[PDB]
């Protein structure tokens, strides 16, 4: 009812997600935060509630791949980076669970999207399309087809576990696949079969 | 080689035998301290929520004891009945508050069992609390459904007090909607300004808004009656069709104001080769004829009743067997053009003699059933409680009769004879017998003269007296000798009217009203029913008289003109 | 029809002069359904823009108005420095201004509309006073072969199967 009642129950809905965001959500009585969670927008109170989780996930994002770009970017790349990814997959759908009756409630009144496609997309752009990162990771992508290419063994797991959650943030298919990963991918691919039809027909015959 | 329902309907019975006796209980749920020992599994198949608390896995899914606030232990016990039979209890005492408690455990079968369950328990007392209660928990079709009952009786709700506890924007969209059943703007006026008293204090920064959506410049009607009435005769109708039809919405005459008295004839007959039994109104001012829809889907030998605020039902009837009797009741809805369906009756009825006394509506006689037990059976129901009750029978069990009401009394006609029944004594008084045998009449009331025209036709009338007990002949119905008039007796414009439907020898259907006079005993031509609409009807027809809304209800104009 | 000495052929002639008659007994009751329903179409719509007139002349009736309230009780309104009081006249003028405005573009929607119906029912009328000069003369042609190929032998009975088709 009151206002400070809703920042005092909305601050401790900020430590709770950011307390699961540490990786250390088991010893600690959430079922209030969910009770919480309804009384909030049934006050008809969600658009705060959504806009201020959005805003706290997008800073946790800020600060985590700021760190990654600064360090993890060289030391283990796919590796930090997949791991990273089914981290906040977890993370993402733990809150979907927690905020699940706003997802049915609110996000149907001002045709925003749920809370999973929010943190998807925010993910995709805050940490994936971002400058520096996304030139590195198209480098590594096509430096390790191009040595599978010729002969040098990949774990394919790396690779195969980027392209599905490349695919995967589309959230309508393989759309940013297409611009992301797909338009290097077919020119390298042209190049290179250009490149290999040259020096195959030139001293070799049909058979 | 799918899924088996014999083992399904067993499976389930075996969990409520464990849940009984109390076995594999895995979680106690505490409320207001009562505990409630249940399983993980079955509370996650029935309710989103415990699906999302227990998948989480943290200290209070590893924790057996759960603290639920704000959840009633009743609606709980009854959430949690339904997790193991799929029985719901749901009355209109703890509706409101189990879609509280379903809602917040996001329930789908419950949410959905009791939003469609409040659709249809919304009268002319709880409409405006089931609005609040819709915009709190965000339930567009129950806001949609509840806010279209508000508009439909808007000069009726408006001195409840939940009226004046609606919130600021409850008010905004109810004043703008141009659906609002009023004859006058100023009743609208003063219902605003009721509003804005009630809580001055945390009101008067609204007071902008409040007149801001009142139609002060609109003046509908009142500018007519400024420059005269000079027009075709009644054609005030057709202005009404006109200035609704085109105007910035903000000084749009509101939708009470756009009303037209028209003869309903339902289970009419058809231009086109189609339903057999259609409905079809005129208007006599604008002498145009409107199409209404059918949603009872081919009933056939239904009853017509108008009350005397204006609402119109259906009772009885038969519907081709896949002809069977059944015991449908729907309402109309003068807005959106439909037939919604109201609690049925407890017997099946072919045209019972409807009526509305003192707010109850009565169903007489309509295809006795149980001719050993009893014959004349007839039972009222209660239009806010949404429950029907029998009542004393009639003495004798009688075809084809009339019934009337004349100062809140009820009084039923046969052959010769007239009972009246009293629902404060729940008693039949036979009163004075009528001096002609005559059966298939038709029946009407006026002031403190009961009409029983008709009837064999022929075209005597009879006058009866409530205040003098006695049946004498006044008129006879002026018509073309050899003719085969079948009339319907009618009050319009408060007065008797006889829509007469005369068929002569080689001759098409005529229709015809006249007028008669009350003090010179006569009757007088009123108005020719123009021949290029209102096509044959047949005889059978049933009729009545009521309000609708010209400005919206169907436009059909067919009936090829100018022939021959 | 030619004199066809067949009598066959000669009845296949009457068959599709059958034909040509139907098909404008149809088209010309569906052209009398079209004059009738323009005819209460431009009706309804001149009793409703003498309805807009007469609320143009009420509504200038009440501009005047406006101006008899600035002598008749305005003195007790504007020389005490308040607003809100006198918003019962003057912000039910600006909007009463805007109203009027807007009444005209619809009166002027509804002249457009006037017009337009009027094009697309005169294009048709024309038709009408080309095609029943037409028709009274097949008419006329199929009187004059009644009384001479029909008492060949022909039953009434066929003309009427050729007719139905």
């Amino acid at each position: 009812m009151d206002e400070k009642y809703v920042n005092s129950i909305w601050d401790l809905l900020k430590n709770a997600i950011q307390e699961i965001q540490r990786k250390n959500n088991s010893g600690l009585s959430f079922e209030e935060l969910y009770r919480n969670a309804y009384t909030m927008v049934l006050h008809k109170h969600g658009e705060k509630l959504y806009t201020g989780l959005r805003e706290v996930v997008t800073e946790h994002l800020i600060n985590k791949v700021r760190e990654d770009v600064l360090n993890s970017l060289n030391n283990n790349f796919l590796q930090t980076l997949n791991q990273a990814w089914n981290d906040h997959q977890t993370a993402m759908v733990m809150i979907r669970d927690i905020l699940m009756y706003m997802d049915r409630v609110y996000v149907q009144q001002n045709n925003v999207e749920n809370v999973y496609n929010l943190g998807l997309i925010i993910f995709r752009d805050q940490v994936v399309r971002y400058g520096c990162i996304r030139d590195h990771l198209r480098q590594t992508l096509l430096d390790m087809i191009a040595r599978e290419r010729k002969g040098e063994v990949v774990d394919r797991g790396a690779i195969r576990n980027a392209c599905q959650m490349l695919m995967i943030l589309g959230l309508e298919g393989r759309s940013v696949y297409e611009e992301d990963f797909e338009a290097p991918f077919l020119e390298m691919s042209a190049e290179f079969f250009q490149m290999e039809s040259q020096k195959f027909l030139a001293e070799n015959s049909a058979s | 080689r799918q899924i088996n329902t014999e083992y399904a309907v067993s499976l389930l019975e075996q969990l409520k035998l464990f849940y009984e006796q109390q076995l594999f209980t895995d979680i106690v749920l505490i409320v207001e301290g009562t505990e409630f020992p249940c399983h993980k599994m079955v509370l996650a198949t029935c309710s989103s929520y415990f699906r999302a608390m227990f998948m989480s896995g943290l200290s209070e899914s590893k924790q057996t004891h759960v603290h639920l606030r704000n959840v009633d232990a009743a609606t709980l016990q009854i959430i949690i009945t339904y997790a193991y039979t799929g029985n719901l209890a749901m009355n209109d005492s703890t509706v409101e508050q189990l879609y509280e408690t379903a809602c917040f455990l996001q329930v789908e079968d419950v949410l959905q069992r009791c939003r469609e369950y409040l659709i249809k328990k919304i009268n002319a007392e709880n409409c405006v609390r089931l609005l609040s209660f819709a915009d709190l928990f965000s339930c567009e079709e129950l806001k949609q459904s509840a806010k279209r009952m508000v508009e439909h009786k808007f000069t009726a709700v408006y001195h409840q007090d939940a009226f004046m506890q609606l919130s600021h924007d409850l008010l905004i969209d109810i004043l703008s909607s141009d659906n609002l059943n009023v004859e006058k703007e100023e009743t609208v006026r003063e219902a605003a300004m009721l509003w804005l008293e009630y809580n001055t204090e945390s009101r008067s920064q609204y007071l902008s808004s409040v007149l801001s959506q009142i139609r002060i410049d609109a003046l509908s009607e009142v500018t007519q009656r400024a420059w005269f009435q000079g027009l075709p005769p009644n054609d005030k109708s057709v202005v009404v069709q006109g200035l609704y039809k085109d105007m910035p919405k903000f000084f749009k005459p509101r939708l009470g104001m756009t009303k037209e008295e028209m003869m309903i004839f339902i289970e009419a007959s058809s231009e086109n080769p189609c339903s057999l039994y259609s409905s079809v109104c005129y208007s006599p001012q604008a002498e145009k004829v409107y199409k209404l829809c059918s949603p009872p889907a081919d009933l056939h030998k239904v009853g017509t009743v108008v009350t005397p605020d204006n609402d119109i039902y259906i009772a009885g009837g038969q519907v081709p067997l896949k002809f069977r009797t059944v015991n449908c009741f729907y309402w109309f809805d003068a807005q959106q053009n439909t037939w919604f369906p109201k609690t049925p009756m407890l017997f099946v009825r072919i045209k019972p003699s409807l009526v509305c006394c003192e707010g109850y509506i009565y169903a007489i006689g309509g295809d006795s059933v149980g001719g050993e037990l009893n014959r004349r059976t007839v039972e009222r129901y209660d239009t806010e409680k949404d429950e029907w009750t029998m009542v004393s029978p009639l003495p004798c069990a009688w075809q084809w009769s009339a019934a009337v009401v004349v100062h809140d009394c009820i009084y039923v006609m046969t052959l010769n004879l007239m009972y009246c029944y009293f629902p404060r004594s729940d008693s039949w008084v036979e009163m004075a017998m009528r001096q002609t045998s005559r059966s298939f009449a038709s029946a009407a009331a006026f002031g403190d003269k009961i009409f029983y025209i008709g009837g064999l036709s022929s075209v005597t009338v009879e006058i009866y007296d409530v205040n003098k007990n006695e049946w004498k002949m006044a008129a006879n119905i002026p018509a073309k000798r050899y003719s085969d008039p079948c009339v319907r007796a009618v009050v319009i414009s408060n007065s008797l009217c006889v829509f007469m439907r005369e068929t002569h020898l080689n001759e098409r259907a005529k229709y015809v009203t006249y007028q008669y006079d009350l003090e010179l005993d006569r009757w007088s031509l009123r108005q020719h029913i123009s021949e290029r609409v209102l096509w044959d009807l047949g005889r059978d027809f049933r009729c009545t008289v009521g309000k609708l809304y010209p400005s919206c209800l169907e436009e059909s104009p067919w009936k090829p003109p100018t022939y021959l | 029809v030619v004199k066809e000495d067949n009598i066959e052929a000669v009845g296949k002639k009457l068959h599709e002069y059958n034909t040509q008659f139907q098909e404008k007994s149809r088209e010309y009751d569906r052209l009398y359904e079209e004059y009738t329903r323009t005819s209460q179409e431009i009706q309804m719509k001149r009793t409703a823009i003498e309805a807009f007139n007469e609320t143009i002349k009420i509504f200038e009736e009440q501009c005047q108005t406006q101006e008899r309230y600035s002598k008749e009780y305005i003195e007790k309104f504007k020389r005490e420095g308040n607003e809100k009081e006198i918003q019962r006249i003057m912000h039910n003028y600006d909007k009463l201004k805007s109203r009027i405005s807007e009444i005209i573009d619809s009166r002027r929607r509804l002249e457009e509309d006037l017009k337009k119906q009027a094009a697309e029912y005169r294009e048709i009328d024309k038709r009408m006073n080309s095609i029943k000069p037409d028709l009274i003369q097949l008419r006329k042609t199929r009187d004059q072969y009644l009384m001479w190929l029909t008492q060949k032998g022909v039953r009434q009975k066929k003309l009427n199967e050729w007719l139905g088709n």
